[PDB]
């Protein structure tokens, strides 16, 4: 599983920015496997290269999936649920304040 | 498609305009084999652009000797091996009387009539297709 | 304490019983032997968990995985021993850049 690390282009041209690839890693299977789904969610961490690309962490992006069999057979992105970004604010950390009092009705 | 893919097609372009660029680079590819493994020349070609009498020598006799070692051997050309079918299988042949055809009176073989219209195109698409 | 030490730190002669050890076990077609232990993990699946067909006895992907191969280790270990097999069974440190395999497997 390749991770490609894409910036969105605000247009009908498809042109998103998935060049740069954020990570990897790998699943071990086969036929008469155990079938088997993690209570918990996988995490990799890409911090680095979303540094590196020179935007924030908070901002947008999103990452993509490039799934190889063992075959070499590549395979179709469906074949795994879509990768999120989770972003983890550094503690102790308050999100920005409520706008104040009703001027006037709610 | 690719090496690696589960459903796959026939490899070389036909019935399309970069047919005859894919089987010039297809050719070099064979050439390059056998003059590495030791022909002092390129690919030779049996041009049909001549009326036709016969199928060439080196592509109809089964058998070859060389006339420096003397040595009987099949001819190499004659047919060829398909290896995944089984080491028993071979590549066989049948002539069309088609191919043999002569100029007549007025007539002219089938092949120099539509060489020509196809030479005669003076756009490569409309070529392409000729040829 | 039966020692499992690093691949490349092994003398020569830890090697050898190893070696002569483990060629041994190769050669019992009894449940100590090599291929009985190795059926054990993956194929011919014997087990049959869930729903009732066959399927492959090792145990990937649940919190029961490492604690799995940690047992089948201590197996493996034990039935090396019953031929000596003087040390235990070697752990080799990929965290540590590479440029071969291990030179034992070389
Ligand atoms: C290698 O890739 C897969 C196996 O990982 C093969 O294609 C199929 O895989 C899906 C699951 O991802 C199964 O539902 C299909 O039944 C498989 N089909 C077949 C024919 O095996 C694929 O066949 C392999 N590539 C090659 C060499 O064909
Ligand atoms: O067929 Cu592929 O070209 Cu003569
Ligand atoms: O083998 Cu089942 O664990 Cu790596």
């Amino acid at each position: 599983v390749r991770i490609k690390l894409c910036i969105p282009t605000e247009d009908k041209r498809q042109s998103d920015n998935c060049d740069n690839d954020a990570g990897q890693f790998f699943i071990l299977g086969g036929t008469n496997e155990m079938p088997w789904n993690f209570a918990f969610p996988y995490l990799h961490e890409i911090t680095d290269t979303v540094l590196s690309l020179g935007l924030a962490l908070d901002s947008n992006y999103y990452v993509t999936a490039e799934v190889t069999a063992i075959n070499g057979t590549l395979m179709p992105t469906q074949t795994i649920p879509r990768p999120i970004v989770t972003y983890i604010p550094p503690q102790g950390f308050k999100d920005v304040n409520m706008v104040n009092m009703d001027t006037s009705s709610l | 498609p690719n090496p690696t893919a589960k459903h796959r097609h026939a490899c070389c372009l036909h019935g399309m305009a970069t047919f005859p660029q894919w089987h010039r680079l297809y050719v070099v590819q064979f050439e390059h084999s056998l003059n590495r493994h030791g022909a002092i020349v390129g690919v030779p070609y049996w041009d049909w652009t001549y009326p036709m009498t016969e199928v060439p020598g080196l592509l109809t006799s089964e058998k070859y000797t060389d006339p420096f070692t003397g040595i009987e051997t099949f001819n190499p050309f004659n047919h060829g091996h398909i290896s995944f079918i089984s080491p028993e299988t071979m590549t066989t042949r049948e002539v069309s009387e088609h191919l043999f055809e002569q100029p007549a009176l007025g007539k002219q073989t089938w092949l120099f009539n539509n060489i020509i219209l196809a030479l005669e195109q003076t756009d490569y698409c409309d070529f392409e297709v000729q040829f | 304490n039966l020692i499992r030490k690093n691949v490349d730190t092994l003398t020569p002669d830890e090697i050898l019983n190893l070696q002569v050890s483990l060629r041994a076990m190769q050669d019992d077609e009894g449940a100590s032997g090599y291929q009985a232990i190795s059926a054990y993990h993956g194929e011919p699946a014997d087990c049959k968990a869930a729903d009732g067909s066959t399927i492959v006895c090792c145990l990937h992907g649940m919190p029961t995985f490492p604690m799995w191969h940690r047992l089948y280790l201590v197996q493996f270990e034990q039935a090396l021993v019953a031929h000596g097999s003087t040390l235990g069974i070697p752990y080799w440190d990929w965290t540590k850049p590479m440029t071969q395999l291990p030179e034992l497997v070389q």
